[PDB]
């Protein structure tokens, strides 16, 4: 009945046969839309001599995964969880320059 | 997709794929690696300590006979993205580096 | 000690304790955390680059 | 190869080889290690703090 036990049940169900190396689309032709944003914490340095810019940013990302879905009615009205980001698929967004 | 994750599981199944063994058949044949350097920026030349800094994309191509599959058996999939940390890689490094950074920076798929 | 190691095995048994889960009871109750900072030393204030170092 | 993989899986079989044990037989024999340093480059000699950097 306790929320922790329900969360444990949900975690055990979610990652039963989850593969973090596979793109999370139900159909191969589907595209994963990634909502991308930046949020700058501070402008650390502008090195004019070396032509480099150092910034502290928050890289906000948001996408949909079709396998990580549940009905909150089956898990004590648990509506969202926090899990380590290295257990799931993530987009490989990199800074080019 | 279910088929994609089935294929990824089948290809990387550690029982039947050892990433520390060269993908050479027929005994002692050699694995040919194609190499190509692409330059993105010449970041700096530091004459004082004699070091050049570059941002390069190092294209590598080879053949791994253990990573084959039949498209008709996997929903007609022609290629897949595998993490490069879980397949065999040729240990190609910048041999004349300075500061001892032999390897690449990112390790993309 | 035998009892102490039996207790430590019992508490951290992954079969019944998951460290990725908040210790929340009573449905949607929140976990209260008390915080208190103890300053051991002000190591340096670097005015040039505006950084304070503390232990 | 299948043969190379079989050989590697046979040599390192944890059921009959663990790396925590010195390869010594005959009671108290000692493992002889042959050492040879080959210099790749003398990176720098920093006279101020008396440090030599080598590869
Ligand atoms: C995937 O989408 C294609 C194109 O719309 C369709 O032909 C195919 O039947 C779909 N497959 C599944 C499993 O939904
Ligand atoms: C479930 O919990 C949410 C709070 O996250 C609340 O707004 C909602 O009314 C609850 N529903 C039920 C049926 O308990
Ligand atoms: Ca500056």
């Amino acid at each position: 009945e306790t929320r922790a036990h329900a969360e444990e049940r949900l975690l055990k169900k979610l990652f039963s046969g989850y593969n973090k190396w596979s793109r999370p689309v139900a159909n191969i032709s589907d595209v994963v839309l990634v909502r991308f944003g930046l949020s700058i914490a501070q402008l650390i340095d502008v090195d004019e001599k070396n032509q480099m810019m150092t910034t502290n940013v928050w890289v906000k990302q948001e996408w949909h995964d079709y396998k990580l879905r549940w009905d909150p009615a089956d898990y004590e009205n648990v509506t969202s969880i926090r899990i380590p980001s290295e257990l799931i698929w993530r987009p490989d967004i990199v800074l080019y320059n | 997709t279910d088929t994609e994750e089935r294929l990824v599981e089948h290809l990387l199944d550690p029982s039947r794929y050892n990433k520390l063994i060269r993908p050479a058949t027929n005994g002692s044949e050699l694995v040919t690696v194609q190499l190509m350097v692409s330059l993105a920026q010449l970041i700096s030349v530091h004459e004082r300590e004699q070091i050049m800094t570059t941002n390069v994309w190092l294209t590598q191509e080879w053949e791994d006979y253990r990573l084959t599959w039949k498209p008709e058996e996997f929903d007609n999939m022609k290629k897949v993205r595998l993490p490069s940390k879980h397949i065999w890689l040729p240990d190609v490094v910048l041999y004349n580096n300075a500061d001892g950074m032999y390897e690449v920076s990112f390790y993309s798929n």
